[PDB]
């Protein structure tokens, strides 16, 4: 259980 | 939703329904985007900034 | 280089966030 970060798309998770 | 850089963002939603997820768009003619705030909680009482 | 910190994928996956798990009421790790 942790909210994690920005889904973070473009370091960034999604791109 | 979560990605406006791909989804637009105008609101089609209220009444506290879902939470919402916030960003920050940066406001600078270089690489405007969304720094991810946080999930909106369905209530806020108290905020601060500094 | 191979990880899981990018994936550069085709479409941006907006709500990648919580993916939590849990196990109420259970004697758990
Ligand atoms: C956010 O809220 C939307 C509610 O607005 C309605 O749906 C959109 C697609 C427009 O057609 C608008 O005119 C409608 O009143 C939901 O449709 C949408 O699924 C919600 N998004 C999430 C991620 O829950
Ligand atoms: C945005 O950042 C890049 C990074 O090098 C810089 O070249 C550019 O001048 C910056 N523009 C603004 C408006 O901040």
């Amino acid at each position: 259980v942790t909210l994690p970060s920005f889904n973070a798309h473009s370091d960034t998770r999604q791109f | 939703s979560s990605n406006p850089h791909l989804a637009t963002f105008a609101i089609p939603l209220g009444a506290t329904q879902v939470p919402y997820y916030c960003f920050f768009k940066v406001d600078t003619y270089n690489s405007t985007v969304y720094k991810f705030l946080a999930v909106l909680p369905p209530t806020v009482r108290e905020i601060v900034i500094t | 280089t191979k990880g899981e910190l990018i994936t550069g994928t085709p479409k941006p996956l907006e709500g990648v966030t919580d993916v939590s798990f849990m196990t109420l009421d259970v004697c758990t790790k």
